[PDB]
RNA sequence: CGCCGCC
């Protein structure tokens, strides 16, 4: 919750309009935010199971990033 | 489509030839030209030999 | 820094030491001097007019003429090789190798 | 010797944005309605009504005095230019800035070129 | 073309046997007047360009760009234009070889070869098209890029020689209308003082220029060795299918430097018209020259009634303000020679029913006699041998106590001024193409300049889209929607405010847009209401579809037809425009185009702030980083991002454009819809970029994705990484094949049928008529 | 007077040099005045 | 040989700007975690303060290290610099490599270990 | 007319220059003997530049077939 | 600043034949001190000269702002001479130390 | 370039002898470098059998030296009047005679 | 106050 909370506000000025629930940021920073969120999830897996991150195939990274039972 | 005012062409045309056949026809055409000009000039010293 | 002895050791011979207003022009004394030499030969670039400077004037080969213009007809040849069309290249190049 | 300082800065701003703040900040937020009320926002006639002149205090990162006011060249990493940085270089920051601006221009031409007969 | 060319060789033949049409005294007078003007200007004449000229390659590059621009499509001809661009790229790869050839051609060659003539069928209009052989075209394009730079550096041309490098609507208003209300007490009318504008053309100015007088005139200002060049190119054998005739009398305006000749001869024609004392009062002392309509020292303004003067290329606009006794003198000096009262049902607004009858010129006998009298007085002091000022194509309009309302057509689109002091209630001045004028010496608004588009401009637009309908048989669907687009952006980014008021043009746009809608539908043999929805047209090409900029769905207004021609009435009864009412609400094009008076008020403040922060950053020692972006970096009429571009140092020498661009209608045949700007010198004057996004959201983002075959595009799951054709429609030198006839000029069927494949669910929907259907075999 | 005495051509003194009323009829069709007005209205 | 290494470290940056290598992997990502840079080929007239004056353009150098000799010498020709920030070392190895001060041309490279009192290239 | 212009122009040139030597040189003494004690006493940033090359028109020739609109891309 | 531009020399082409002695001294001492000039003798080289200074910046003054300058009525072109040759390598000079320094 | 050597001049003479006057594409169809524009340009500029390409007279020179003063440029207007008519043969005369009136 | 529908 903690570091993903601080990722989704990448600036000091990253307002959300009241009738929306996720932040309002451009698509360039949407793909930037998505890259650092998937790096968060992969780092948490590599710290949880003590596994080297770059050893994984992309099907394996797919199965972790959607949370497949591995 | 303008079927009336499109630049026409006929079926089974075979198309316009490449550069080699075109300038070979140019050389044969120019041969016929010079032959008929010396024929009109009635030149008795023009000879064409065994190899063109 | 130089002296005159090194100075005439440096230079070739054939040389001796020793608002505003509107009016008009007139018809000139035909300021139409040659800047590129007298033939078809090639174009000369502005840097090549020291090396091929002797071609911008016509010799009219007598009274400036030992055999030396035969030994600077090679100037014409180097110009034809260096800056010419490839027929002119191989013509001048065969000519200079044959002589 | 100062990247660690900025790591401390980003961790303390990380702590304040994490442990107490909710996930979304709205337009009110009680912090950005301090920053709108504290912007420069050039074109204020009352600027010299309150300021005397653009003077100099001990305005530096460390208490040691900062560099004076000539123009340090722009150099892609905003520096602690101090103690006589008078513009000697092999000329590379200017080179790479011109290079990337040329890249950003030729992509603008490449779009136009690509999209013509569509 | 047969008829023009044989009438032209009859008049070239009758130039020779009937002598020069200009007398000896009648030409010596012009020559003496020009040497007096030029020595009062201290105009140092142009030297012949040295071979070691400094700013010399920088002009050959401009000439080659201005010539290489004419080749962007590449179905180019057998030799003639392939050898033209071969000459251009040989001039590129060795600039000094070509730059010596130009000097060799330009001192010593004065017997040139054929130029060929064609005619643009502009439908009530034909313009000649002269093509010159390209080895001459390089030399004279260098010559005009040199002469224009070299005569704007020395300021040959006074401020009134237009188009200068301002723009054409600042020429039209914010120098001009601002100029005609900033005169000293323009409307006073309590001592009979009356304003009058004259608007005319120097008629047949292009033909009536004898090359003998031209050669003697333009070797006052140029080196003589290229004055002889400029009058030796002007007579060469014009050509057609059979009809070689030489030239001797008129100039041929397909020459590259013809803009310089036409405007220098227009300079000497202006100082025949103005006299020479008023012209020196207008152009100011040479040590401190004047701006376009500013003077020195308004006592100088007060004398000599012709207050201001603007000559566009062959078309003069004069504003003279008379006190009443001087107008009395001029009317009775006109009436010594012309009896017969009420000969005055002719002047100006009698048939020109563009304005209402109260807004038109009233034909009171004093005002009509004054207007015709001052036309009589400007018709002479301009001899018939050099030009003439015909009455019928000219137009004169007068303000007095009987006429509240000063009307004139300028620089494309026609306007009128109604001052505030002579309206009962304030005419609204805050609605539309209405922009108000203000007396800057007292900061208050004073007049109202109501705008409309000219009649001949919408005639030129309607014939424009008429020929795109006529060439609809030879191009694809996407090309004619592309062509409809470029025609519309040509009309509407120029006539910005004035397209709102001109009701007769808003009827025309609804009429023409639907006609190309229908022209595409009959190519599918459809014409059906719901077999071809307006999703197909108004969807941008980046998704696919044709992508066309609407102005028809606009709800064209009306008013009471009885009282319409009488009086400005107001507004009632919106009439539905295009026939689409299902609440789609396709966006207008006009709302993405920033209006003119807003654009000029942005220009004033942006260049004021830019000079302000230049002297700020010199007052400090900082550097301008991105404090040139609060103005969006692209406000201002020369568009701040124009200074900071890759070719600032050479486009400082592309001087005297905007008149060269207009004279390229007598060159390459593509009628240029953007004759008035180009992007490199005054920026991109419009950014219609969210028209595409607002069009998507006017139709949906999965808009045509319900109609386009996306679901069997494939399993393309995403639609957002979708991308269209890219592959070699340019096709540089294709693989340079032989191309019989129909594969050379015929229309390319394959994009035309992949568009039809793409919308196959909605062009082939099963239930519009539910009768006969035919299944393909197999 | 007193307004334009610096201009060169102080008078052309004549309009058409007599007057303009002809209604004449050349039938050589390139020289007829109908073809003159046609070929000055449309081409320019 | 003594200053063809100048040419080699310059050809590094010229080949990166040729190939277009992003700054995440543009060779300075190996000389992270080190604010130290090896100077090379200084003239012997250069004190500590003059070197701080020329190389402080990208940040005030925290830790300098001239190779002053033991007794008989005064300067050998190197120097090590430790700035505030590592990106100052990136800027300095790009910008101050191959400049020349009073004759001799100097060179800059990263260090990545420590102040080595004498190992490097005389 | 040319010869009866040129001479006239050149004539005025001489007399203008003659007044030069009568005016300015005269003022030279008025500038020399000053009788009160005669001799008894912008950096523009490089990141602005070059963001658009060109020298063409952009409104290419007058060719109305080629999708000039929308300066920048869609997706 | 500018090493690779040979100076102390200036090649002069398209120079008139009426140059007796003085006008090259005029134009080339106008810009600074002169070393000397070379005046041709062949009717080619007659009409084409050299000028050598004691200063570099004066040669820069000449070649930067006399390019295509028109004179007595034939405009001249300026270049920089290329020193490449000699005829005699000088020998048996003493040039001893002699305690001058 | 348009160099126009002899082996194409004589073929052009033969072609104009065969085909005609206003028919130039059909005789540019046999020259391998030339277009019809260049064929018209030479056959009226150099190869026309009416061109009196030598024999400078004395009547035409006293004619042109105060015919090229009437209209000072324009050697295509005064070329049919002189009738030397190659329009550069006139320019050859005029520059040669203003060399010989200068020397 | 509501054109339009194609062999
Ligand atoms: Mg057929």
């Amino acid at each position: 919750n903690d570091r993903a909370k601080v990722i989704l506000k990448p600036d000091k000025t990253t307002i959300t309009e009241p009738h929306h629930i996720w932040p309002t940021l451009t698509d360039e920073e949407w793909i930037k935010v998505e890259v650092q969120l998937k790096d968060l999830i992969l780092a948490d897996y590599g710290k949880k199971n003590n596994v080297n991150v770059a050893s994984l195939t992309q099907s394996e990274i797919r199965d972790i990033i959607l949370g497949m039972e591995i | 489509m303008d079927f009336q005012h499109r630049p026409g062409g006929k079926t089974g045309s075979g198309g316009v030839a490449s550069s080699s056949e075109s300038n070979r026809d140019r050389r044969e055409r120019l041969r016929q030209l010079a032959l008929e000009t010396i024929d009109i000039n009635k030149d008795p010293y023009f000879m064409k030999n065994h190899l063109g | 820094p130089l002296s005159d002895e090194e100075l005439d050791a440096m230079f070739p011979e054939g040389y001796k030491v020793l608002t505003g207003f509107h009016m008009q022009t007139e018809d000139r004394t035909m300021k139409s001097v040659n800047d590129q030499p007298s033939g078809n030969l090639p174009f000369l670039k502005p840097d090549d007019i020291q090396y091929f400077d002797k071609l911008l004037v016509d010799v009219d080969e007598s009274t400036l003429s030992p055999e030396e213009q035969k030994e600077r007809k090679i100037m014409k040849l180097l110009l034809k090789i260096k800056n010419g069309t490839p027929p002119m290249r191989k013509a001048a190049l065969r000519q200079i190798t044959d002589k | 010797g100062l990247a660690q300082s900025r790591q401390q800065q980003q961790n303390v701003e990380d702590a304040m944005k994490e442990m107490q703040k909710p996930l979304a900040r709205y337009i009110d937020d009680e912090d950005l309605d301090r920053m709108l009320r504290e912007q420069e926002r050039e074109g204020d006639p009352m600027a010299n009504f309150i300021k005397k002149n653009k003077a100099k205090e001990n305005k530096n990162k460390k208490v040691r005095p900062r560099y004076s006011g000539p123009a340090p060249p722009p150099n892609r990493f905003w520096p602690g230019y101090r103690w006589d940085g008078v513009d000697r270089s092999n000329g590379f920051e200017q080179k790479r800035f011109a290079r990337l601006a040329s890249k950003k221009a030729v992509e603008e031409l490449a779009y136009k070129w690509s999209v013509e007969d569509m | 073309t047969r008829l023009y060319l044989k009438a032209e060789q009859e008049r070239q033949h009758n130039y020779l046997k009937d002598g020069p049409y200009i007398t000896a005294e009648e030409a010596v007078a012009v020559y003496t007047t020009t040497v007096h003007w030029l020595e009062s200007r201290r105009f140092s004449p142009i030297p012949f360009p040295p071979l070691s000229y400094k700013h010399d390659t920088k002009l050959l590059i401009l000439a080659l760009e201005r010539l290489k621009e004419a080749y962007s499509v590449k179905s180019r001809l057998n030799q003639s234009q392939r050898e033209e661009l071969g000459l251009i790229e040989q001039a590129y790869d060795n600039p000094h070889e070509a730059l010596s050839r130009i000097k060799r051609h330009l001192l010593t060659q004065r017997a040139f070869k054929e130029v060929g003539i064609e005619f643009m069928d502009l439908y009530s209009h034909l313009v000649p098209v002269y093509d010159v052989e390209p080895l001459e075209k390089i030399t004279d394009a260098y010559l005009d890029q040199y002469l224009w730079y070299e005569a704007d550096k020395r300021r040959l041309f006074p401020p009134w020689i237009k188009p200068a490098d301002t723009e054409p609507p600042p020429l039209l208003v914010y120098k001009w209308c601002q100029g005609i209300n900033n005169l000293q007490d323009v409307w006073e009318t309590s001592e009979g003082e009356c304003n009058v504008m004259l608007e005319s053309r120097f008629e047949k100015m292009y033909e009536k220029i004898d090359l003998t007088l031209l050669n003697r005139l333009l070797r006052l200002i140029v080196d003589h060795n290229i004055a002889d060049y400029m009058t030796a190119k002007n007579n060469v054998v014009i050509n057609y299918k059979d009809m070689n005739h030489t030239n001797s009398y008129g100039i041929i305006r397909g020459l590259q430097f013809a803009s310089f000749i036409v405007q220098y001869y227009g300079l000497v024609m202006d100082l025949l018209v103005l006299g020479l004392h008023r012209a020196s009062e207008m152009a100011g002392p040479p040590q401190m020259p004047n701006d376009f309509l500013s003077f020195q020292d308004i006592a100088t303004e007060a004398a000599h009634p012709i207050r201001l003067f603007c000559r566009y290329i062959d078309r003069i606009h004069i504003f003279f303000r008379f006190t009443a006794d001087e107008a009395r003198d001029l009317i009775q000096r006109y009436l010594t020679e012309h009896p017969d009262p009420n000969n005055e049902n002719i002047v100006g607004y009698n048939n020109k029913k563009c304005w209402p009858r109260d807004a038109r010129m009233r034909l009171m006998k004093h005002d009509v006699n004054l207007g015709r009298a001052v036309f009589w007085d400007i018709k002479n002091r301009l001899p018939r041998s050099v030009t003439t000022v015909q009455w019928e194509n000219s137009f004169v309009s007068v303000y007095s106590k009987d006429n509240p309302n000063l009307l004139f057509n300028m620089c494309g689109f026609e306007c009128r001024i109604l001052p505030k002091c002579r309206t009962s209630y304030e005419e609204f001045t805050h609605k539309d193409g209405v922009w108000n004028l203000q007396n800057e010496v007292t900061k208050e608004r004073t007049a109202q300049c109501f705008l409309r588009v000219d009649d001949e401009s919408m005639q030129r637009f309607h014939n424009r889209v008429r020929q795109i309908l006529m060439a609809s048989g030879s191009t694809t669907f996407t090309k004619i929607v592309n062509k409809w687009n470029t025609a519309l952006i040509g009309l509407m980014t120029y006539f910005r405010e004035a397209v709102v008021n001109t009701q007769e043009l808003l009827d025309l746009l609804v009429k023409c847009e639907n006609k190309i809608q229908t022209r595409i539908k009959i190519g599918l043999n459809s014409k059906m209401p719901s077999r071809f929805p307006p999703v197909v047209f108004y969807t941008p090409k980046e998704l696919g579809g044709l992508g066309m900029l609407s102005m028809g769905h606009v709800l064209i207004p009306q008013s009471d037809l009885r009282w319409s021609k009488q009086t400005d009435v107001g507004i009632t009864h919106f009439r539905s425009g295009m026939s689409h009412e299902e609440d789609q609400l396709i966006p207008n094009l006009y709302r993405y185009i920033q209006p003119w008076e807003s654009e000029f008020i942005d220009s004033q403040r942006v260049w004021a702030e830019y000079a302000l922060k230049r002297q700020e950053a010199i007052a400090q020692n900082r550097r301008l980083t991105l404090e040139d972006l609060e103005d969006s970096w692209d406000r201002g009429i020369p568009r701040i991002n124009t200074l900071f571009q890759k070719d600032r140092h050479t486009l400082a020498y592309d001087k005297g454009w905007r008149v060269r661009t207009d004279f390229k209608q007598y060159q390459v045949l593509k009628q240029n819809p953007f004759w008035w700007t180009h992007q490199r010198h005054d920026g991109k004057l419009w950014n219609l970029n969210n028209y595409r996004t607002d069009m998507i959201q006017a139709l949906g983002g999965v808009e045509g994705i319900l109609e386009h075959t996306l679901f069997k595009g494939t399993y393309f799951p995403t639609w957002e990484g979708l991308f269209w054709e890219k592959a070699s429609g340019f096709e540089e030198s294709m693989k340079w094949k032989k191309l019989t006839n129909a594969q050379r000029s015929g229309l390319n069927q394959i994009p035309n049928r992949r568009f039809t494949l793409w919308w196959s669910p909605t062009i082939n929907r099963a239930n519009v008529y539910v009768g006969f259907q035919v299944q393909l075999d197999l | 007077r007193r307004w334009d005495d610096d201009v060169v051509f102080k008078n052309c003194a004549k309009g058409v040099d007599d007057q303009k009323k002809d209604k004449r009829f050349v039938n050589d069709t390139l020289r007829s005045e109908f073809h003159k007005k046609f070929m000055e209205k449309y081409i320019k | 040989n003594p200053l063809t290494k100048v040419k080699l470290i310059n050809e590094l940056n010229e080949r990166e700007v040729q190939l277009g290598v992003a700054d995440k992997v543009s060779w300075h990502s190996e000389y992270k975690d080190s604010a130290w840079i090896f100077l090379g080929g200084l003239p012997y007239e250069l004190t500590e303060g003059d070197i701080i004056c020329v190389f402080s353009q990208y940040g005030e150098i925290v830790n300098i290290n001239l190779v002053r000799d033991k007794k008989t010498g005064k300067s050998k020709g190197f120097c090590f610099l430790c700035y505030e920030d590592q990106r100052s070392t990136i800027l300095a190895v790009d910008n101050f490599n191959g400049i020349k001060i009073k004759g001799r041309t100097i060179r800059v490279d990263h260090v990545s270990n420590y102040r080595a009192p004498k190992d490097s290239e005389e | 007319a040319d010869r009866k212009a040129r001479e006239a122009v050149e004539m005025r040139a001489q007399v203008e220059r003659k007044m030069a030597q009568k005016e300015k040189e005269k003022h030279e003494e008025k500038l020399r003997e000053m009788a009160q004690k005669a001799r008894e006493r912008v950096q523009y940033d490089q990141r602005l530049f070059n963001q658009s090359k060109g020298m063409d028109s952009g409104f290419a020739g007058g060719e109305d077939e080629i999708y000039n609109v929308y300066d920048q891309a869609w997706r | 600043r500018l090493p690779p531009e040979v100076n102390r020399i200036l090649y002069i082409r398209n120079l008139p034949y009426k140059i007796t002695a003085e006008e090259m001294y005029d134009i080339f001492g106008k810009y600074g001190p002169i070393r000397q000039i070379r005046v041709g003798n062949t009717p080619e080289t007659r009409g084409t000269a050299y000028v050598v200074y004691e200063d570099i910046f004066d040669a820069k003054n000449a070649c930067d702002h006399l390019s295509g300058f028109n004179v007595c009525n034939r405009y001249l072109v300026v270049l920089y001479y290329n020193a490449n040759r000699a005829f005699q390598k000088m020998d048996t000079k003493k040039k001893e130390e002699q305690l001058k320094l | 370039g348009g160099v126009w050597r002899n082996t194409e001049d004589e073929i052009l003479k033969a072609a104009v002898m065969k085909y005609g006057k206003n028919q130039w594409s059909r005789i540019a169809s046999l020259l391998h470098r030339k277009s019809a524009k260049q064929c018209k340009a030479r056959w009226y500029e150099w190869l026309d059998p009416s061109i009196k390409k030598t024999e400078w007279s004395r009547e035409e020179e006293e004619k042109l030296l105060h015919l090229a003063k009437l209209m000072p440029t324009q050697w295509r207007t005064i070329a049919p009047i002189i009738g030397r008519t190659a329009a550069q043969c006139l320019e050859h005369y005029e520059f040669l005679l203003d060399k010989a009136a200068q020397r």
